[PDB]
């Protein structure tokens, strides 16, 4: 979905694959601005764009260079920005 | 003992930079959100910036967009404000403040109010050069007859920046002494008056000296008012 | 952005009396997230009330908070000398946090007339090409007073500036410096310099002749 | 992080584990409101709270009731809401 | 051939419900965002609601909070608006509209402007009951002498809701016929006038009849104006 | 919420002339996302200009768009009869989308005096306890005109309502219905009913006596 471009806190996606890291298809979400884009399309700095991060499971060989069964490692990946305020409403 | 100590004020030219520093003594700094709140001489309170516990979030007032930068150092227990391309309207006393937090269950609840403040530093943004004060004696046209209660003073004219500290007879004369807030002249320089009303019988016995201390210019004028 | 307007601009009351301070919000302040701060001249603010009605740690019982939405009140039931300061309200329900413009609580007492003194400029300043005539209004009440310079009887305007002290810790009066500022060439052409103070009906006029 | 409660588009989390589904620790993010919470703390309906979804890998036995190695199945999970507008700024 | 057909208007009491329906003929409905834009009789254009391609998102005007519900049916190629607890201020002509979309590369770009509109239906929210029109003849105090060009008319007084359609001599008389917009009387009922100016020589030869058709009440008044 | 204000409220020009329409935004309209729509009486709006300057599909060359930020202009260089309609601007840069209040483009021509006719109420309506006196102002230019009922010479107010037709497709004039509304008991006590029309200097007065 095109939420990345139409959100108040828009984000850009950055694909990656380290020599041993699997899967290859992982687009890391990075916030466009410090502030948020108000209804008038301007950036307001009394609000902040923050990336929502998810703890999940990714494929990794140990010992390396193996095309079989092994133990999978940890992965910390931001998947989308949101607009926060210092106030708990 | 829980305190906040600002530093980094001082005269700056329009277009300049400064970095305010705030030492947060007597409490675990990492637990609180911090803010910079300014107060123009005489005017009211105004929020400048805010900062997350770890600096993950930096909130700013519209007027300071891409000119000011709040930052912290939980290890050096300090808060800083990087003031770039300073405009005259930035002239103010800046306070660093602590943001009240609560904990209901296992959840931290930040509230945008300030349970602790600092002494604040004065930032002055002007083109005027530092000028030491020209100190003059305030004395009645003629001692003779006049009245029984004489007034005596010091006209501290054409000094920049603020502040001066007036004192009478090395701070021995405190009673019935009035030092007036300074007024910024049309030249962009401050002038002020310190006055003392003494029994007119004391003149011709006691000498009266005022102690004008201008620390921004390391000048100190000690003037003897003679009737 | 919520706009907080406080009433009155300044409040003259006597210790023992009940002070009723108003904070009117341009929009409904979320979950009554409103704080009140006290500020004595030269010192930094101090938190008094939070959540519109709750007293902060250490704050005495005499301080009271009321309000919800747009109208908020701060009440000090039986006034004490240490309660006479500037008062700001601040909201923390809308981003960004905004403050009230302030309301100062002044110690209302018996009217006092100033002890007007007129100091001429010094011959020290005269050689620097500038004349400065200062008039002092010593210890008076209330703050309001009107000084009007007069030179060779002609009323002066546009050439004066004044300053007023904070309220005296002991006698609750006010002092006032006033400075007329002329060229040496100007001063040296006129003989009468008069400082005229006006409180209510009365109009006291201290003066001097240039050659005296 | 407490972004879920301090966002303009706040969300509630809903934990689950189907009889065979693994891992057990999966909190599904659900939006609190249709509209977004403006700076004044009010809901504005000319903006919408939308859940950011992530396509990822979860543990599943085929044939069922097996504590060894097998083929892992598909999982569609919303991890956090964001504030959108019909305008592409 | 690309069209939008509204239906569902009509008189409603204050507190009532209605459901407007819009048939989107001649184009692939799923590709566009749709909106409801209202226009009070005489007043201007005002956005009511908006809807995503699949209904994933529903945007609303402040005034219609939790009272109105936009909805669609890409299979039945239709758009609907569920109007609950209707207030008098909801009296308006509602238009369903198509939102212009563009495609730069493989990305759909929605723009909040309307390249296609419908004929709109009139929603009336009032307490007034449906009243058929009381039709009267507009005729000069006396035919005799008067002038050479006589005026003749129909006063269509005290009807509710709108509209009426006036016609002259079963729509044979079209030339120099003026049917006036209706004015809402102080009774909450409309009144209007249709006028015709004919050669005063024609009176006594030709008969003049107006055809007041009030479809909201299935009333039809056919009145003969006699000089 | 962006507030669009259009100027003038109504524009009287003659075909061949250049119409210059203004849309002033209360705030800067993002990426010049401004549209212009045309609306003929009884019909539904039609898109003309998008992105402040781009002509929509089918729109003739004579239609032009200008503007950026807060000030936006719509120009029709050489006016044709089918261009005389209501014109709305709409912004799509700020959420929510807002429209201008409208500017109608009227076909300015030679002044024409109405052909004033006064119709008394019918004896049909009279038995229903109500009297309705209608005055028609047949085919006139410009729209402005002042009708003033008079009953037994006394000027009437608070008891009348009027309506005006759209601009005539052929002669570009205007017609006007005016209705005085009285009780049967009232009408039956007065003999003179006069409808008074005023265009510029002239003041035409059609009338009747109750018993005629």
């Amino acid at each position: 979905s095109d939420y990345y471009n139409r959100s108040t806190s828009p984000w850009n996606l950055h694909r990656n694959e380290d020599p041993e890291r699997y899967p290859s298809v992982i687009w890391e979400a990075k916030c466009r601005h410090l502030g948020c884009i108000n209804a008038d399309g301007n950036v307001d700095y009394h609000m902040n764009s923050v990336p929502i991060q998810q703890e999940i499971l990714v494929l990794r060989r140990e010992p390396p260079h193996c095309p079989n069964s092994f133990r999978l490692e940890k992965i910390l990946v931001s998947v989308g920005c949101t607009c926060v305020t210092p106030i708990v409403h | 003992e829980v305190q906040l100590v600002e530093s980094g004020g001082g005269l700056v030219q329009p277009g300049g930079s400064l970095r305010l520093s705030c030492a947060a003594s007597g409490f675990t700094f990492s637990n609180y959100w911090m803010n910079w709140v300014r107060q123009a001489p005489g005017k009211g309170l105004e929020w400048v910036a805010a900062i997350n516990q770890d600096g993950s979030e930096k909130y700013y007032v519209g007027s300071v967009k891409g000119r000011f930068t709040i930052s912290r150092d939980n290890a050096k227990n300090s808060l800083y404000l990087q003031m770039n391309s300073l405009r005259v309207e930035d002239t103010a006393v800046y306070y660093c403040v602590r943001d009240y937090y609560d904990i209901l269950t296992d959840y931290y609840i930040h509230y945008w109010y300030f349970d602790l403040w600092g002494r604040g530093t004065l930032v002055t943004v002007s083109s005027a050069s530092t000028k030491g004060p020209s100190v003059f004696p305030l004395a009645p046209c003629s001692r003779s007859t006049s009245e029984s209660t004489a007034a005596l003073g010091c006209l501290v004219k054409d000094y920049f920046p603020e502040p001066v500290t007036v004192s009478w007879n090395s701070g021995a004369l405190t009673s019935g002494v009035h030092t007036f807030p300074a007024v910024l002249q049309s030249s962009g320089l401050y002038s002020l008056s310190s006055v003392v009303t003494v029994p007119s019988s004391s003149l011709g016995t006691k000498t009266y000296t005022c102690n004008v201390d201008h620390k921004p210019s390391n000048t100190k004028v000690d003037k003897r008012v003679e009737s | 952005e919520i706009v907080l307007t406080q009433s009155p601009g300044t409040l003259s009351l006597s210790p023992g009396e009940r002070a009723t301070l108003s904070c009117r919000a341009s929009q409904s302040v979320s979950s009554s997230y409103l704080a009140w701060y006290q500020q004595k001249p030269g010192q930094a603010p101090r938190l008094l009330i939070y959540g519109a009605s709750s007293r902060a740690t250490g704050i005495p019982d005499r301080f009271s908070g009321s309000g919800s939405g747009t109208d908020f009140t701060l009440t000090i039931s039986r006034l004490e000398p240490e309660d006479f300061a500037v008062y700001y309200c601040q909201q923390y329900g809308s981003s960004p946090c905004t403050f009230g413009q302030g309301t100062r609580l002044e110690i209302k007492r018996t009217v006092a007339a100033p002890s007007v003194f007129i100091f001429p400029p010094s011959d020290e300043q005269l050689k620097s090409g500038t004349a400065s005539v200062v008039c002092l209004l010593n210890n008076f009440y209330p703050r309001e007073a009107k000084v009007q310079w007069k030179v060779d009887n002609a009323l002066q305007s546009g050439n004066s500036q004044e300053s007023v002290t904070e309220q005296d810790s002991k006698d609750s009066t006010y002092s006032l410096s006033s400075t007329l500022t002329l060229s040496k060439a100007d001063y040296e052409k006129h003989k009468v310099y008069a400082c005229e103070v006006t409180q209510g009906t009365t109009s006291v006029t201290k003066s001097f002749n240039r050659g005296e």
